[PDB]
């Protein structure tokens, strides 16, 4: 089938060690993953009485943060205080500090209720959950379930069969954008394909490479106003970016049909593009290619900034090259050998906003290829504004379009916050712009050369973005699959009682690790690794065969026909092959088998009864 | 310095000891026994194969009923067998994989085992709730458990890689007496019939005679050129045997305070792992790393027979109290009973 | 090592002060023991097969 199936709970033994090795079994790391949180709260809300009112209180605050108006906040702040503070306290059940109580009360009495009013309680809640509570969580099924899910995540190898293509929705110069649905879950995505034959022909590897690296820097944080990536992967012939879907077409196309926009309509797009820019600049990325064609619409008319090919990471070294479309570049950018940063986009924006309002770039006066005239008008003509413009808009454009960086908007002060505080936007509430709640002005209508010294340029290209995958799963199959696999296991538990269940063979000894793998003589058996041997069994028996650590000479990873396996060399000149079900499993058996035998042989060598002699 | 005004004292006292013994050495056992009839060709055969361990067997021990035995294996289990049938009375999964030894208590109520855990763990074979469970974990030693033997249900003597032996009180869970003296890992021990004395064998190449109640080394026997791996009392309690990595067994006498005999042959080059006597003491059975057990004429020093039926080291063996049968344990993972 | 040589001395003091016997007596007595118990040793003096658990014994208790 094409559906998600979780590994059996015994996968814990292997995954738990995999995560501990990487320091991923900590409250912070688990609590801040979507699926870790969801599993952590279920444990707290249903299976531990002391932790219920901490999670309840926490989620009540997180709801409080998102409330939009002050009348709403005044009301909910009181409910939270009566319920989770005065009640617990009167019931002698309030494990929070003296200062914590007085922070909220000192504010509530003065009717001052900002979103972050309860932040001190966030910290102390985490403190109360991070210790004993968190360890009891590690003991439980819910952590086992985290492991089952985490196993799937770390095992993703995406292809084409893992997607269902519907329709084409674009041609690039290197490839073509498609519309698809990921079979796993049902989530709708766009698929940007590129061809390595074309890329090689049109010499744009650095352009292809840059986009993958720049998309990973952008695609954390679930930003509404950037087309973001969940995945990337290779095939022998093509690269794929699985990006957010946008059916609505681009603003260059809609500027064509609709014609120049109202001042109030440009403001909507402006607002949105600005939050898209705030995102990349917070993460030290300058786009450098802001324009109408690079802004996509969804089916409701909301917008996202698109192709990231020409974007730049300025965290370490600031760029000086002239890059971008000629009518929307900043004076810094054009200047040969001069460094710049987030400043470049703010001018570009200024140009794109003027574009939408009047049909052309402020510095373009119907000249097509004569780029130079656009560049000298950018550097001399401080552009001229029609009377028709508003004075609110006049100063925003003037601010954005100052030639000197020491003067312009979003540059000398506080980045995007300075643009948002222009009088042009004074009507707006940027929390609403962010939550995409302002109504959009336009709703779209009805729709031969390849070497091996080139393939290695595209290793490390495959990528999965944890935050992205977990979100997809949480918003689709998660709940039903949890209940489904709960149902299986309870009947597997019920099965074994009648068939004489193994009062588990791993318990009460010194077993290091256990789990399924397959061997040859494939043959799928369950393995138990002990400090001095590796046992295994079929189902319904105890282990009636084994391998000792003493006789293992090496543990190599080796390819068994397009498949990676372990190759234990053995003293007799004998070879033993093992295949796992997932990369984590593999990686952890290689590691644990190597450490076990090296350590075992070190011991036996010390013991005169056990070592071998002449 | 001072030290070499008593290191000479030590090496002067070692000569007086030689002298006293050299003055007792008027004849040899070989000379005294030269007249008696040879034992003839002892040709025993394998009458059972005990099949259950998944890896090397490191130690075996008959129970006093000459019927049940315990065996400790690399697979991390003890198995108690009923040799008359081949059935298993118990499979005991141990907490540590690294077991090296095991012992059966005289009463039949307990077994002991230990290894690189450095712990002698005691197992109650008749719980007042009908199960087999660890009833004590004797911790104290600072090296591995090499051998151990019950005196009764409440006392046990252990030998360790830390160079000491000790008598334990099983309920107290502590060393009631410590036996220090050896300069190398102690590999084996045997209790005298009366259980008043006991002898140990160690990698310092010496065996020592100990007093249980007093906690003192009475006598020290040298002669081996390499580790002693196994040791065993002669049935009357006045002599004992040892097996060593030097390819020899030797017989020592307590009252003569010296070595009576060496059992060896130019063709036997590998080392001895284990030893015991037939019921009368006339035969000395010995296990070897060459995969055989040899049967020696204890009194004449001739090789009477060979037990050849293991495909790896013979790690351990034992003759039943009733003299009926010999058990051999092997690295090949089987025990065989011969007779 | 200072006190270690002293413990070594008074250990040898004991070891050297037991009264011993000649080997001739030692070997005689061993030899005597073997002869006295030879008839009771089934690896020297076979029992009837019907009495041996590992040959032909059929009843067991």
């Amino acid at each position: 089938s094409k559906k998600i199936l979780l590994p059996e709970p015994s996968i814990r033994s292997v995954m738990q060690k995999y995560l501990e090795d990487r320091g991923e079994v900590t409250f912070e790391k688990i609590f801040s993953q979507k699926l870790g949180y969801l599993l952590f709260r279920d444990f707290c809300l249903k299976h531990l009485e002391e932790a219920k009112p901490l999670v309840e209180f926490y989620e009540e605050i997180k709801k409080y943060e998102k409330l939009e108006t002050e009348e709403e906040r005044l009301v909910c702040s009181r409910e939270i205080f009566d319920t989770y503070i005065m009640k617990e306290l009167l019931a002698c059940s309030h494990p929070f500090s003296k200062s914590a109580i007085e922070h909220v009360q000192g504010h509530l009495v003065k009717k001052q209720v900002p979103p972050d009013l309860f932040q001190p309680y966030i910290e102390e809640i985490c403190q109360n959950l991070r210790g004993d509570v968190f360890q009891k969580f590690i003991e439980s099924d819910k952590f086992t379930r985290f492991c089952q899910w985490k196993n799937v995540e770390l095992n993703i190898h995406l292809t084409m069969n893992d997607f269902s293509v519907h329709r084409i929705i674009g041609r690039g110069g290197f490839g073509e954008v498609y519309g698809c649905r990921k079979a796993d879950t049902g989530k709708m995505y766009a698929m940007k394909c590129l061809d390595k034959k074309r890329i090689k022909m049109k010499q744009g590897e650095t352009l292809a490479l840059n986009e993958r690296i720049m998309l990973s820097l952008v695609s954390t944080g679930d930003c509404p106003f950037i087309v973001c990536m969940s995945y990337a992967f290779h095939t022998p012939d093509k690269l794929s970016f699985i990006l957010d879907l946008m059916n609505g077409g681009d603003l260059h196309y809609h500027l064509s049909q609709h014609g120049v926009f109202s001042e109030a309509d440009m403001r909507f797009y402006a607002a949105e593009i600005i939050l898209g820019l705030e995102h990349m600049h917070n993460r030290f990325v300058v786009y450098r290619d802001l324009k109408p064609a690079n802004i996509l619409l969804d089916e409701h008319g909301h917008v996202r900034i698109s192709d990231l090919g020409l974007a730049c990471d300025f965290s370490k070294k600031k760029p000086h090259a002239s890059v971008g479309t000629h009518g929307y570049m900043a004076p810094e950018v054009l200047q040969k050998g001069v460094a710049y940063d987030s400043s470049a986009d703010w001018f570009s924006l200024g140009c794109m906003l003027f574009k939408l309002l009047r049909g052309h770039s402020p510095f373009r006066q119907h000249k097509t290829k004569d780029k130079h005239e656009i560049d000298r008008m950018t550097l001399t003509m401080a552009v001229e504004l029609p009377d028709s413009f508003s004075p609110e808009l006049r100063s925003l454009l003037e601010g954005l379009l100052q030639r000197d960086v020491n003067r312009r908007l979003g540059c000398l002060g506080r980045g995007a916050q300075e643009v948002k505080e222009s009088p042009f936007f004074r009507s707006l509430d940027w929390q609403m712009v962010f939550l995409q709640k302002y109504p959009p002005p336009l709703i779209p209508p009805r729709g031969i050369k390849l070497l091996d010294s080139d393939q290695e340029l595209y290793r490390n290209f495959p990528l999965t973005i944890s935050e992205r995958w977990q979100q997809e799963v949480a918003e689709t199959v998660f709940d039903t699959i949890n209940a489904e696999t709960d149902r299986l296991e309870a009947r597997k538990k019920t099965k074994n009682k009648q068939l004489g269940h193994e009062e588990d063979y791993a318990l009460g000894k010194d077993c290091i690790m256990h789990g399924y793998m397959s061997k040859m003589g494939w043959q799928r058996r369950y393995f138990y690794l002990f400090p001095n041997r590796l046992e295994w069994r079929g189902e319904g028996e105890a282990p009636q065969s084994l391998l000792t650590m003493e006789e293992i000479q090496s543990v190599e990873e080796t390819q068994i026909k397009e498949r990676k396996c372990l190759l234990l060399k053995i003293r007799g000149g004998k070879q033993f092959v093992l295949q796992c079900d997932s990369d984590p499993e593999l990686v952890q058996w290689k590691k644990e088998l190597r450490d076990a035998y090296r350590e075992a042989q070190q011991l036996v060598q010390r013991v005169p009864k056990m070592k071998n002699k002449p | 310095s001072e030290l070499d005004q008593l290191r000479q004292e030590a090496e002067q006292l070692k000569n007086q000891i030689r002298d006293a013994r050299k003055a007792c050495a008027d004849a040899t056992l070989s000379q005294i026994t030269n007249n008696i009839d040879p034992v003839g060709r002892i040709q025993m055969r394998t009458r059972r194969t005990l099949r259950g361990h998944l890896a090397k067997i490191y130690a075996m021990h008959w129970g006093t009923d000459s019927r049940l035995l315990v065996s400790a294996s690399q697979d991390g289990k003890l198995i108690i067998w009923d040799s008359y049938t081949t059935n298993k009375v118990h499979a005991i999964p141990l907490r540590s994989s690294w077991v090296m030894t095991c012992a059966y208590a005289p009463s039949g109520n307990y077994v002991a085992c230990g290894g690189l855990d450095n712990i002698c763990s005691i197992y109650n074979l008749k719980t007042r709730e009908g199960n087999v469970r660890v009833s004590r974990e004797l911790a104290g030693h600072t090296g591995y458990l090499s051998c151990c033997r019950f005196l009764d249900d409440n006392q046990i003597v252990t030998s360790s890689g830390d160079t000491t032996c000790a008598l334990w009180d099983i309920e107290t869970g502590q060393q009631t007496t410590t036996f220090t003296g050896h300069t190398g890992d102690v590999m084996s021990l045997s209790l005298a019939p009366d259980t008043r004395l006991f002898v140990s064998g160690a990698c310092d190449a010496s065996a020592k005679l100990w007093d249980v109640r007093e906690g003192m080394c009475r006598q020290t026997f040298t002669g081996h050129e390499s580790d002693i791996n196994a040791i065993c009392f002669f049935p009357n309690g006045n002599a004992f045997a040892t097996g060593s990595d030097d390819a020899t067994c030797r017989l020592f006498d307590l009252r003569a305070d010296q070595e009576l005999m060496t059992y060896s042959h130019d063709n036997i080059i590998c080392g001895i792992t284990s030893v015991s006597f037939s019921k009368s003491g006339r035969l000395l059975l010995a296990g070897y790393d060459d995969f055989n057990c040899n049967v020696w004429d204890a009194l004449k020093a001739d090789r009477a027979g060979v037990l050849a039926g293991h495909d790896n080291r013979v790690s351990c063996l034992g003759v039943t109290d009733d003299g009926m049968a010999v058990a051999t344990g092997s690295w090949d993972s089987f025990l065989k009973i011969w007779n | 090592s200072i006190a270690q040589a002293r413990k070594l001395v008074e250990q040898l003091k004991m070891e050297a002060n037991i009264d011993r016997i000649k080997v001739s007596k030692a070997a005689a007595d061993l030899m005597a023991y073997c002869e006295a118990h030879a008839k009771e040793d089934p690896l020297l003096t076979p029992v009837p097969a019907s009495e041996n658990p590992f040959r032909e014994k059929k009843f067991f208790c």
